[PDB]
RNA sequence: UAGUAAAUUUCAAUAAGUUUUUGAAAUUGAAAAAUAGAGAUCUACCUCUAAAACUUGUAAAGUUUAAAUUCAAUAGAAAACAG
RNA sequence: UUUUAACGUACCUUUUGCAUAAUGGGCUAGCGAGUUUAUAUAAUUAGCGAGUAAUUUAAAUUUUAUAAAAUUACGAAUCGAU
RNA sequence: AUAUUAGAAUGAAUAUACUAAAUUUGAUUAGAGUACAAACAAGUAUUCUAAGGAUAUAUGUCUGUCAUAUUGACCCGAUAUAA
């Protein structure tokens, strides 16, 4: 068959039982593998902007607007930023978050409460 | 399918080298040999579960197939159209030779104008290879005549032997059976003059409408 | 016999102007490609002599001029350019074999008169589309091949 | 230059037949004359060509017929089809294609002018 | 064109008119090439009642047509180039202009630098 | 009409073989529409030559 | 030069010129052209011959140089080179003088018994019914080897233009060299070996040497497993291909290029051309003659009488002189045209 | 090579499913080259032939040897001592 | 290598359609299915070209190049129940 | 637009249809071709050309019936015969 025999054995080390040897359940046990992993590398670029957005619609909220209102005003605002590194930032970087927050605030005519 | 692309002009046939002339060092031009992809042998190749035959029916079966007569037990285009009549009687014919042929010859220099035109002269010339039952001098190329020729021959047609006597010339039908032609045209292995038939009915009924022809005829006469 | 009713007025509608084409821009590039205008040889020509006798045209002329490519006649006296069809005549295309030298040379001078045609080369011959044998002879014995 | 050629290449006789063309009083009377066993050829369908003629040079091939409903019942027809009846009938594309294939040999004028 | 069929029916649901020829079975053939014109008229109670006329004009040659160009050379054959065609200019396709991809982001080199080499 | 312009001459011969023909059809047909009496004109059935006229 | 293949070939003669002094040169055209126009382009010039020198055959590279020189032929070693001709000659030499008797055993020629070895129903396992079959123990295959054959045939006329293309590369390539004569003062290999060793250790040769042979030579040249000797008559295109080098005998040239120019007249021959016995075949009724019947014929002796063996000619010459009598004899006799 | 040649009804093999010829079963049975028979039924004309025997060694399976074409132990043979 | 989080109802066959509680396989290694010959037609790469195409050389007895040989087969002419 | 228009039903006609009458056999022969329809084969309407007739101002009209169904392939065989 196409994929080798020397090939399945490493694609199924780790499995279990039978599914590791033998063939007439390892290839289709391998297979769903791959069409997993084509599925879940897909998958991996939306979960990530599900995690984005939720570390910052809870660290704005300490600054009393939400997440909605917040990038509202990113894009009528002059700032390219991404939600990636405003994740980033009010983890770790939290000062440079709140100085970003600041001008979007102001460039809309945003006012907190 | 049969139907296979032509190799363009911007496909290379050599090999960017210089190569000697070894049993190793050749091949031949591309588009030679097409490789049809072996049957039942892969799910890639195209032709794996099945060799194109198709889900199971009759023709995908060892030894399937319906004939070209078959048509679902509908009577068929033979057995419902009629009968015609009878083929051919006359299966022993001449060739038709045109003038644009021994014409042809003759601005070579393969025949000589000065002297009868036969049935050997032409064979030898190069004009035919086989006739069995005589020639005739069916006229296509008419207009290239230039000259006067003198024919010697089993039949021929109207406008020819008009055409020819407006130059000058002549035209001479010849009754001969294949005996008697393959005498004429290979007399090495007839070293045995052969004496002439005298012929039944059918043949003067062509041979009179030889000579109404305004030709000049040959044969022996029944009484 | 004369014909009657469609089958004659068709027969008729050749003396009459033609409605235009509508045709798929292919076309289209062919005869741009095909009414190009022409262009100067740069191989000349040497003209036939009139009243020559049939014996003679059958026979070479010489050449003058020093040529790079050189086309030889068969094992009788002919010129080999041929005619080449399909089983249902479809396909028309001219022939022609026995060439030497340089044939890029024998191609740009060859799709002049022909008017700018496509040419199919091939090993050991050159296939032309569109019946112009009487051309070509007209341009080899004119060089004198 | 076959250094050894077998027995079964050579030529191959019929089996239910005799080992002579000819015979004597001892000879037998169930069994015929001998034969060749050639390799088989696909020979033209004898019904076709009797319901058919040739037509047309070798590369555009057709097929002449004559139309039916014609010989049985003629008083019940019309004058026109009747006269529709003696005219020219050449075959269709469609059935011409399934019947090449039953006639190998078409494009050989020898064929040809004996039918 | 001239015997050509316009109409099947079953009696004359639609009348003939001129330049027509009817038959058995109340066909409608025509008579010469030309236009078809449908004409109505009303009788005294509110009847639609339709002809079929045709106007005996010629028709467009869309089925012999010459045959396409061809450009002799003259030196070759001078008296057939006399008559060629001159040229065509036939739009066959639009020339596409393709997408300027930005290039700020790709950084520039820097010759002649300071390092930390080790 | 005519097609001054060039053309493939070797082609499109049969072009040339269906011109010529449908120019002397024309002049076959205007000849006798000169040259015919009046007899010819008519069709069949008033060709003909009847001895006794009607009554 | 195809055209002039249909007249017939005079009798060869070799224009040699005595050069004295340096080995001339012969160039051959540049690589590149011969790469993309390889069947329209020669490997040497055309118009301008081949001045070619005639080497010793026992002697050194720089020491062996006669003084004279040869000018061969165009149509037979500068033709343009193409593999296309040759590779589909080797093929068909490779497949003519081939048959194959191999063959494997179907369902049928494998032992056997042909039942069932069990009844389809209440066995609770596979349908076996016939025995042998593939898949099966002792099974053989359905579409195994068969017994064949495998000549077929190809146009005669490229049978022969792939030699001549061949012995168009040797000369090209580099390779065949000319000989003056092969002869040799003894039988014995000792002479041969000495002077070839230094000369070319690493070459199988090929040597094409003419009908009349030295006997010295058809001794020696064998045990020499380079080495490899072929008559004109007889020189096939793998011969040149199986070997690297060639040497050719300035006489046996002559007989090389009046076969190769009369074989293609054999075949290129317009109809009306006569043909006779050629100075190929001429030649070969020199040395090796076929024997012909007696002349021993009879002369009729008017002045004494005749007297047959056979009791039929008697009587056949007795009832003859009998109707010169009567007369009647012109009855007999016939007038046919 | 006179109970022969040939004939009538039937069948067989002759390409032919039918109308010959060649032979067989039953029944009848001739002449003497001046005669007799075939030539797709019958007639005429003409042509051809002469109804006696004998004669082409190696065919075949099996063993062995030499060579070509092939397999290399789930192949080749059923069997690398196995009918 | 373990744990957690999210996602996720095998495979082949057959079918309008199956996780299917429809068929089939206990796993593994090895055997295991469009092949051979001939004719005709078409297309593709080539040879020669109004001409083209040879090997019952299956031999010769040291043992060869497939050395001849175009009789023959196809062919630039079709129309008609004949 | 009913009456009717040979018979079922639809469609259409009203110069239809119905009725009276005088002359008459176009309910004839041959050849070419388009169009509708249409897998195939089959079926349908009819102009044009030629011969030979009827009607009778003909100048012209008629190649079975108002229309659609009112039947059957090919083979084998048959009577009369333009070959
Ligand atoms: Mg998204
Ligand atoms: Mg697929
Ligand atoms: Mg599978
Ligand atoms: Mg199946
Ligand atoms: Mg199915
Ligand atoms: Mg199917
Ligand atoms: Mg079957
Ligand atoms: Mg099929
Ligand atoms: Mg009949
Ligand atoms: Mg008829
Ligand atoms: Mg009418
Ligand atoms: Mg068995
Ligand atoms: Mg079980
Ligand atoms: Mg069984
Ligand atoms: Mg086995
Ligand atoms: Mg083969
Ligand atoms: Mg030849
Ligand atoms: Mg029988
Ligand atoms: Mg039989
Ligand atoms: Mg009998
Ligand atoms: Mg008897
Ligand atoms: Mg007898
Ligand atoms: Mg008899
Ligand atoms: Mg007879
Ligand atoms: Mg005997
Ligand atoms: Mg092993
Ligand atoms: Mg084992
Ligand atoms: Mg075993
Ligand atoms: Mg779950
Ligand atoms: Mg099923
Ligand atoms: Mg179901
Ligand atoms: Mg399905
Ligand atoms: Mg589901
Ligand atoms: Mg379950
Ligand atoms: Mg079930
Ligand atoms: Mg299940
Ligand atoms: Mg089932
Ligand atoms: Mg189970
Ligand atoms: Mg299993
Ligand atoms: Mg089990
Ligand atoms: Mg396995
Ligand atoms: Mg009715
Ligand atoms: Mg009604
Ligand atoms: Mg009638
Ligand atoms: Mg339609
Ligand atoms: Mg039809
Ligand atoms: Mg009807
Ligand atoms: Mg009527
Ligand atoms: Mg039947």
């Amino acid at each position: 068959t196409g994929f080798s025999r020397e090939k399945y054995r490493k694609l199924a080390r780790g499995f279990f039982g039978r599914n590791k040897n033998c063939l007439r359940t390892m290839a289709p046990r391998v297979d769903k593998a791959l069409r997993y992993s084509f599925r879940d590398r897909r998958a991996r670029r939306r979960i990530y902007r599900k995690e984005w957005i939720q570390t910052i619609n809870a660290a704005v909220r300490e600054h009393n607007t939400p997440y909605n209102r917040f990038i509202w005003a990113l894009n009528q605002s002059n700032i390219i930023l991404d939600r990636k590194i405003l994740s980033n930032l009010a983890i770790n970087e939290p000062f440079s978050f709140k100085a970003v927050l600041d001008e979007v605030r102001i460039q809309a005519q945003l006012q907190s409460k | 399918s049969s139907c296979i692309k032509q190799r363009p002009n911007d496909v290379p046939t050599h090999r960017n080298e210089l190569l000697p002339f070894t049993l190793n060092n050749l091949w031949n031009n591309p588009g030679y040999r097409r490789k049809a992809k072996k049957l039942g042998r892969g799910i890639g190749s195209g032709k794996g579960k099945t060799a194109g035959k198709g889900t199971n029916g009759h023709n995908s079966r060892s030894g399937g197939g319906v004939s070209p007569r078959f048509e679902g037990g509908q009577t068929p285009w033979f057995r419902r159209l009629p009968k015609l009549g009878i083929t051919r009687i006359n299966k022993e014919r001449p060739k038709a030779i045109n003038m644009s042929l021994i014409m042809y010859a003759i601005h070579k220099g393969r025949i000589d104008s000065t002297k009868p035109i036969t049935i050997k002269v032409l064979h030898d010339a190069g004009v035919f290879s086989t006739a069995k039952y005589g020639v005739k001098l069916v006229g296509r190329g008419l207009k290239t005549i230039d000259r006067p020729l003198h024919f010697e021959v089993s039949d021929a047609s109207e406008n020819v032997i008009k055409a020819i006597k407006e130059k000058g010339g002549s035209v001479k039908c010849i009754y001969r059976t294949p005996l008697q032609i393959r005498e004429h045209v290979f007399p090495q292995n007839y070293p045995i003059n052969l004496r002439s038939t005298i012929p039944p009915k059918r043949i003067v009924k062509k041979m009179e409408n030889i000579r109404e022809r305004g030709a000049e005829v040959e044969f022996n006469v029944p009484k | 016999m004369r014909a009657a009713g469609k089958k004659l007025i068709q027969q008729q509608m050749i003396l009459r102007p033609p409605h235009p084409r509508n045709m798929h821009p292919v076309t289209k590039e062919a005869q741009n490609r095909m009414t190009q205008p022409p262009k100067p040889l740069e191989f000349k020509l040497q003209d036939i002599p009139a009243n020559q006798t049939p014996e003679q045209a059958m026979l070479p002329l010489g050449v003058n001029q020093i040529m790079p490519f050189s086309i030889l006649r068969t094992h009788t006296g002919n010129l080999p350019v041929y005619r080449k069809y399909n089983h249902n005549r479809t396909s028309k295309r001219t022939i022609i074999r026995h060439i030497e030298g340089d044939i890029n040379k024998f191609t740009e001078e060859l799709s002049k008169v022909v008017s700018n045609a496509e040419i199919h080369v091939k090993v050991g011959r050159v296939e032309v589309n569109g019946l112009h044998k009487e051309s070509i002879d007209f341009w080899l014995k004119r060089l004198g091949f | 230059a076959f250094a050894q050629f077998p027995k079964m290449f050579k030529t191959q006789y019929k089996k239910g037949r005799l080992s002579s063309r000819f015979r004597t009083k001892s000879s037998t009377w169930k069994r015929g004359p001998k034969t060749v066993l050639k390799a088989h050829k696909q020979s033209n369908h004898s019904a076709l060509l009797k319901r058919i003629r040739i037509v047309g040079p070798s590369w555009d091939r057709k097929l002449k017929f004559k139309s039916a409903n014609h010989r049985h019942q003629l008083r019940k027809k019309s004058r026109a089809c009747l006269k529709r009846k003696r005219r020219a009938r050449y075959a269709h594309p469609t059935d011409f294609k399934r019947l090449r294939r039953l006639i190998p040999s078409l494009k050989k004028a020898s064929f040809k002018n004996n039918h | 064109f001239p015997d050509d069929i316009l109409a099947r029916q079953r009696g004359f649901k639609w009348h003939a008119g001129q330049n027509t020829y009817v038959g058995k079975d109340h066909t409608i053939h025509s008579k010469v090439e030309g236009h078809v014109r449908f004409e109505k008229k009303y009788t005294d109670t509110n009847r639609k009642v339709v002809t079929v006329h045709v106007e005996p004009g010629q028709v467009r040659n869309q089925y012999n047509r010459p045959p396409p160009p061809f450009v002799y050379h003259p030196e070759l054959y001078p008296e057939r180039a006399v008559n060629n065609p001159a040229p065509t200019n036939f739009q066959v396709y639009k020339q596409t202009v393709q997408k300027v991809k930005r290039t700020d982001f790709r950084g520039s080199k820097v010759e002649n630098a300071n390092r930390n080499v080790v | 009409y005519i097609h001054k312009t060039s053309y493939n001459l070797e082609q499109f011969k049969s072009y040339t073989q269906n011109v010529e023909k449908a120019l002397k059809d024309l002049n076959q047909e205007k000849e006798k529409l000169e040259n015919s009496s009046p007899f010819d004109l008519l069709p069949r059935r008033k060709r003909r030559v009847y001895d006794r006229p009607l009554h | 030069s195809i055209t002039n293949y249909s007249i017939k070939p005079v009798k060869y003669e070799l224009k040699i010129n005595e050069q004295p002094g340096k080995m001339p040169i012969l160039v051959r055209k540049p690589d590149e052209i011969l790469v993309k126009q390889w069947w329209s382009q020669s490997p040497f010039e055309k118009t301008q011959p081949l001045r070619v020198p005639v080497l010793k055959f026992l002697a050194e590279n720089g020491q062996a140089y006669t003084g004279k020189t040869v000018d061969l032929d165009h149509d037979i070693f500068n033709v343009p080179l193409r593999r296309d001709i040759v590779h589909s000659y080797v093929l068909w030499r490779q497949n003519r003088d081939e048959i194959k008797t191999h063959i494997t055993k179907t369902k049928g020629t494998v032992s056997g018994s042909g039942k069932k070895p069990y009844a389809q129903k209440g066995t609770g396992k596979a349908r076996m019914g016939n025995k042998r079959a593939p898949g099966r123990k002792k099974g053989g295959k359905a579409h195994g080897a068969k017994p064949r054959i495998l000549r077929y045939p190809l146009n005669k006329k490229i049978r022969l233009q792939a030699l001549k293309v061949v012995l168009s590369a040797k000369l090209a390539e580099g390779k065949l060299r000319i000989i003056e004569t092969e002869q040799v003062d003894e039988p014995k290999t000792r002479a041969i070996a000495k002077m070839l060793e230094k000369m070319d250790k690493r070459s199988r040769i090929l040597i094409v040497h003419p009908y009349q042979i030295d006997t010295n030579f058809e001794l020696a040249h064998q045990n020499i497993q380079k080495l490899q000797s072929c008559y004109p008559n007889e020189l096939s295109v793998l011969k040149v291909l199986t070997n690297d080098r060639v040497f050719i005998t300035l006489e046996a040239l002559r007989q090389l290029t009046q076969e190769l120019q009369d074989r293609t007249f054999r075949n290129y021959r317009m109809k009306h051309v006569e043909r006779g016995v050629t100075e190929s075949e001429a030649e070969r009724e020199q040395v090796w003659p076929t024997p012909k019947q007696q002349d021993t014929k009879v002369i009729y002796d008017p002045t004494k009488p005749l007297q047959f063996k056979f009791k039929i000619l008697q009587d056949y010459y007795e009832q003859y002189e009998k109707l010169k009598e009567n007369g009647e004899i012109q009855k007999y006799r016939e007038n046919i045209e």
